[PDB]
């Protein structure tokens, strides 16, 4: 269930669907071509308090959306995919929302099979009031899907790497997804396993921080049991709120800002430095941009 | 089948391994048992467990698992089973202690019985597909009423008109494994381990 | 009443009749004396694969475990109390109707703390009809409790800083940026004194506006006379009558 | 007559647990001797050094 | 600025903070309320994780005081009267007098409350209690369902009774097994005595 | 040289006490096994006989 | 030393390797056997042992028929034939194990 | 000189030490015939009297 999280084979209506990956083969409908996809999933801020499950379904062609609830409320939920931007709105949950119920979604449109890899379909802009309403938190959302055999020859490649290396599925996968889109494994692929093993031999470092050393970015899947790597280093504690990388916006790290940031007090405590040492990384890594940001 | 499993659990609690198993070779033997010189058809020597007579009709009258064990006489086969098993594992952790190379090879030879008697253990099946319910949702009296009324219904007759229960409608709990199985199987895995 | 009770029993009995039969364990070499009964089959017709549901101990799913006890314990509670009473269990816990039955909810650890934050910050906000920070921001400034008021982002500040350096060694060894810190600022950072609180002990007191500092630092059912009474000063300070 | 027979079984019952007693004490005994025997063995390791 | 772990506009913010009565002289100077959380932010940033936890830890313990004393003085139910922190415990079913380092889960916690709960209303604690409920079998069997591990164990009993078969003891005993049984009770048992 | 020999000389010391520490487990597990059986079988049986 | 340690991994491997092989490309007359314990049952020797355990050739052997005698005896195996099932040797198979 | 008499003397604690270890295997062998011989013939004699 690491490599495949749960398959789709008719359980009962809520039972949620996601291990935390979904899989399934399905016959695409257009055609007469028998297809297996995989979905996987990365809670999103505010997540674990509001919303039993959110899960993301794939019917052939086109998704909708799953949704339980811990509290009830009177009015209804719009899911969006942006911050609450002008062309934000992927779809719409009907309510009144009550609790431990499940709530179908009405057939996600607004998103593109580009950024349906590594795309945020989440926005639970859930209705508190009739004026108002709240972000009750989402996952971000990745989808692949193949012809059967080829699914089966990525398994298998997939499967005889983790076994011999000892690596992680999600480690492995975030390894493959730093280096490629189409998540292949070749020399590329193996001289960062072999940096990650030799860097933890040589180091003590955990496996996540040798993957980040390799060239990788911060693993975010969780487990089920366990926390990610970002959620560790970032949101344990949280300062007041959660501080995630489904952010995009700039934040400026100029030492010499009246009236800083909450996203820059998060990023500096979690990387464990000061205003100015965080300029210096800055400076040296070269991702600043104007304003300093 | 009172006394010599009676006499049974003495010789065990005593040591004596050999007597024991011919006392409870009385009961049930897995390797059936000798009649007129041929192995006999029945599997169970106790006629009563051969035939599940029950003979209590009021076992819930009071907390009694032997009234319970006399109203379904099933469970005074699981009893016998588990008896032999532990008797099996006493005999293997006595002859593993001993040290010796044939000590060894008598306790994994004790240790892959027990094994063999019980077979392959199984793997949780329903909790993956259980809906989680609300508190409310769970003591709902509407969903206990209807499964106690399938109960009574099926304490009869057996009516199944539209036969499947329509899934969706469940809100129960589940059965659960038995603890004591599950020790005996995690400690055989543990001395064939340790063993090998 | 007592038909209904032996039909409890006997649908008891059934139901571990059946269970017991249609458990994995026993597939086995004790499976060669067992049998299929004939109202095991009609079990399965009727409930589909039920009977061979069979979770391992510790799991949310059983009927053994903390959730199944939770819910007997909810079902007969339920209605110890008349739906118009205050102390009816949906009165005054109305979460526990929707509480969930997972898990997550099973397994996972959470501070007594943390929960019963959470319940009084729901009554508190439901009453108010404003957010948590909306409530944070008044308690900054609502006097008229003894623990109160409570500046969350002060004794933040305050906290850290005597985590970093208790006894203020370090701003003692440096006079230079103590010199510019006023006294009671410095005595804000020792002990616990809102900007609030620090208003309410320096405000003066003339004959003039005695009664309105009377009506905005006590309640309004709180007269003047109420502090004739000492044990009425003991219980609103929380102290003892020797302290008091 | 029953209850002479009842007292002398009870006082069979009685020695033998009185037995069964004894031996569990003479078995700690063995198990300290034991763990005195392999501690003295360590001390030869830690004197020879 | 290196002691405090932050940075010299931090400490200058910090030391600007004067309480200066607030008239009677000049004025005081004091942050906003949104400029008093961005310095507990950039205050704070500066903390380990062992540090977070303990600061979160006292900032629980402080708002559970401050909640419960607010709720005490400005909230009375319908027609309950609670004067005190326990008053509020056995009105909300969850003890505010905890340390922050015990801890526990939604469903024990659940269980724990509603045990209180029910040990209030058949004590005759609580009024009103409907005496008709409180005769059920769960009340009256309430001796060992108050507690899981009983009630688990009686609730066993009925699925698993092989568990607790003693070969040796059985209520209806006879009293030739009875006799059997101090016959066969010594420890030196030899087939012949068994015979 | 030597002083590396010193260093040896004391992990023989840590060994030694891992053993007094295993002997120590043993008999508290013992008599805990001893306490919490308490008055067995047997032993009712004679006085209720 | 390092040479012994080698040969003893390498042969810990190979039986993994063998076993596998044997699995997936020989199935016997009449028998499924599906795992290193099918195996086991089957041969009568176990492949999943360390190499560090010894043994001889005659111990072994006696190990294997011992086995192979409770799996026919308590009906473990099918088809075995219960009139050789009551000879004297097996009628005293308390002893004779 | 002086060391080599140092030498001699921890020479003398190992002396010391196997002396210690052969009263704690009498003491284990004492106890393990105990143990394992358990119930004579004369205490079962009495018993089955």
């Amino acid at each position: 269930q690491k490599y495949l999280g749960m398959l789709q084979n008719g359980y009962s209506d809520s039972t949620s669907a996601y291990v935390d990956n979904i899989s399934t083969g399905l016959v695409v409908n257009n055609e007469s071509k028998l297809e297996a996809y995989k979905i996987t999933r990365v809670k999103t801020d505010d997540y674990d308090k509001n919303i039993n499950y959110f899960d993301l379904m794939y019917e052939g062609n086109n998704q909708f959306f799953i949704r339980a609830n811990f509290k009830v409320s009177r009015e209804f939920g719009a899911t969006l995919r942006k911050n609450a931007g002008p062309s934000g709105i992927v779809g719409s949950l009907s309510g009144p929302l009550i609790a431990n119920t499940n709530f179908k979604s009405n057939y996600l449109s607004n998103i593109s099979d580009s950024e349906y890899k590594n795309g945020v379909k989440i926005y639970a802009y859930r209705y508190t009031s009739s004026t108002s309403a709240t972000n009750q938190g989402g996952g971000i959302f990745t989808f692949e899907s193949y012809p059967l055999t080829i699914f089966a020859l990525k398994l298998n490649k997939a499967i005889r790497l983790c076994l011999t290396s000892g690596l992680s599925p999600n480690e492995l996968q975030t390894i493959v997804r730093s280096d490629n889109a189409q998540g292949i494994i070749n020399d590329s692929v193996l001289t960062k396993v072999f940096y990650t093993l030799f860097y933890s031999h040589r180091y003590a470092l955990s496996f996540d921080d040798a993957q980040v050393l390799n060239g990788s970015v911060i693993n975010q899947y969780a487990d089920d049991d366990s926390v990610s790597h970002f959620n560790r280093l970032f949101n344990t504690p949280p300062l007041k709120g959660k501080i995630f990388e489904a952010d995009g916006n700039t934040v400026s790290i100029d030492p010499d800002e009246e009236q800083s940031t909450f996203a820059r007090s998060a990023l500096m405590r979690g990387l464990g430095v000061n205003s100015g040492e965080l300029y210096q990384l800055g400076k040296l890594a070269g991702v600043l941009d104007a304003q300093n940001t | 089948y009172y006394t010599p499993m009676m006499c049974f659990q003495r010789l065990l609690q005593e040591k004596q391994f050999d007597e024991a198993t011919q006392w409870i070779n009385y009961v049930y033997n897995p390797a059936g048992y000798i009649v007129n010189g041929e192995i006999a058809p029945w599997i169970w020597n106790c006629r009563p467990l051969e035939e599940t007579t029950s003979w209590n009709a009021n076992p819930l009258d009071a907390i009694d698992p032997d009234a319970v064990a006399q109203n379904d006489p099933m469970h005074y086969k699981i009893a016998t089973f588990m008896r032999l098993l532990d008797q099996l594992i006493l005999r293997g952790d006595m002859a593993y202690r001993e040290l010796t190379r044939d000590a060894l090879n008598e306790a994994k030879m004790w240790y892959v019985r027990t094994l063999e008697l019980l077979g392959d253990e199984p793997e949780d099946y329903g909790s993956q597909q259980w809906a989680a319910p609300s508190l409310s949702g769970a003591a709902s009296q509407t969903v206990q009423a209807a499964y106690q009324q399938d109960l009574t219904m099926l304490g009869r007759g057996g009516v199944s008109k539209n036969l499947r229960t329509a899934n969706s409608l469940v809100g129960l709990f589940l059965p659960e494994y038995n603890p004591a199985l599950t020790d005996y199987w995690q400690t055989l895995r543990l001395r064939l381990f340790n063993l090998r | 009443y007592h038909e209904t009770i032996e039909q409890k029993k006997n649908n008891r009995l059934l139901e571990a009749r059946i269970f017991t039969r249609a458990n994995p364990q026993l597939s086995g070499a004790i499976r060669l004396g067992i049998e299929r009964d004939s109202v095991s089959r009609s079990y399965d017709e009727m409930f589909g694969a039920r009977s061979s549901s069979f979770v391992k101990p510790g799991s949310v799913a059983s009927m053994f475990s903390p959730a199944g006890y939770l819910t007997e314990l909810y079902r007969e509670a339920k209605d110890l109390h008349f739906s118009s009473s205050a102390y009816h269990l949906d009165n005054r816990r109305p979460d526990l109707a929707d509480l969930t039955l997972s898990q997550s909810n099973m397994d996972t650890e959470i501070s007594t703390l943390t929960l019963s934050n959470e319940l009084l910050l729901e009554h508190i906000t439901r009453k108010t009809g404003g957010d948590s920070d909306a409530l944070m921001e008044s308690l900054s400034t609502y006097r008229q409790a003894i623990d109160t008021p409570y500046h969350q982002p002060y004794e933040t500040i305050r906290q850290v800083i005597m985590t970093h350096d208790s006894t203020l060694s370090a701003l003692s060894r440096n006079p230079e940026v103590m010199g510019q810190a006023e006294g009671a600022s410095l005595l804000a950072i020792l002990a616990n004194i809102s900007p609030e609180l620090y208003n309410i002990l320096t405000e003066e007191i003339t004959e003039k506006n005695a009664d309105a500092l009377f009506a905005q630092n006590f309640s309004e059912n709180i007269t003047p006379e109420n502090f004739a009474s000492q044990s009425w000063i003991a219980k609103y300070y929380g102290l003892e009558l020797s302290e008091v | 007559l029953s209850a002479t027979a009842s007292q002398y079984s009870a006082d069979k019952i009685s020695r033998s647990e009185a037995y069964r007693r004894r031996r569990q004490e003479w078995e700690i005994q063995r198990d300290n001797a034991d763990g005195e025997v392999k501690q003295m063995d360590a001390q030869l390791e830690s004197l020879k050094i | 600025a290196s002691a405090l772990h932050t940075m010299p506009s931090v400490i200058r913010t910090l030391v600007n903070i004067r309480y200066v009565t607030a008239l009677n002289k000049a004025e005081s100077n004091l942050p906003s309320w949104d400029e008093w959380q961005t310095l507990a932010e950039n205050m704070e940033a500066g903390l380990s994780t062992q540090q977070a936890q303990t600061l979160a830890d006292y900032t629980a313990e402080r708002l559970s005081s401050v909640l419960c004393n607010w709720f005490l003085a400005n909230i009375q139910p319908e027609g309950v009267s609670l004067h005190s922190r326990d008053d509020l415990y056995s009105y909300f079913l969850i003890d505010n007098q905890v340390s922050s380092a015990i801890k526990t889960t939604r469903l024990a916690e659940a269980i724990a409350g509603i045990q209180l709960y029910i040990n209030r209303a058949l004590n005759r604690i609580e009024p009103n209690a409907r005496a008709d409920v409180s005769t059920r079998q769960f009340f009256t069997d309430w001796t060992v369902n108050n507690r899981y591990s009983t009630w688990g164990g009686v609730s066993r009993l009925v699925y698993y009774p092989e568990n607790y078969i003693d070969p040796t003891q059985r209520i209806g005993q006879t009293r030739m097994m009875d006799e059997l049984l101090e016959n066969i009770s010594q420890s030196k048992l030899s087939r012949d005595t068994v015979e | 040289r030597i002083q590396q020999r010193t260093v040896d000389e004391v992990d023989a010391d840590i060994a030694v006490l891992a053993e007094s520490r295993r002997s120590a487990q043993n008999r508290l597990e013992k008599y805990q096994q001893l306490y919490d059986e308490d008055i067995n079988h047997g032993e009712q049986r004679a006085m209720s006989l």
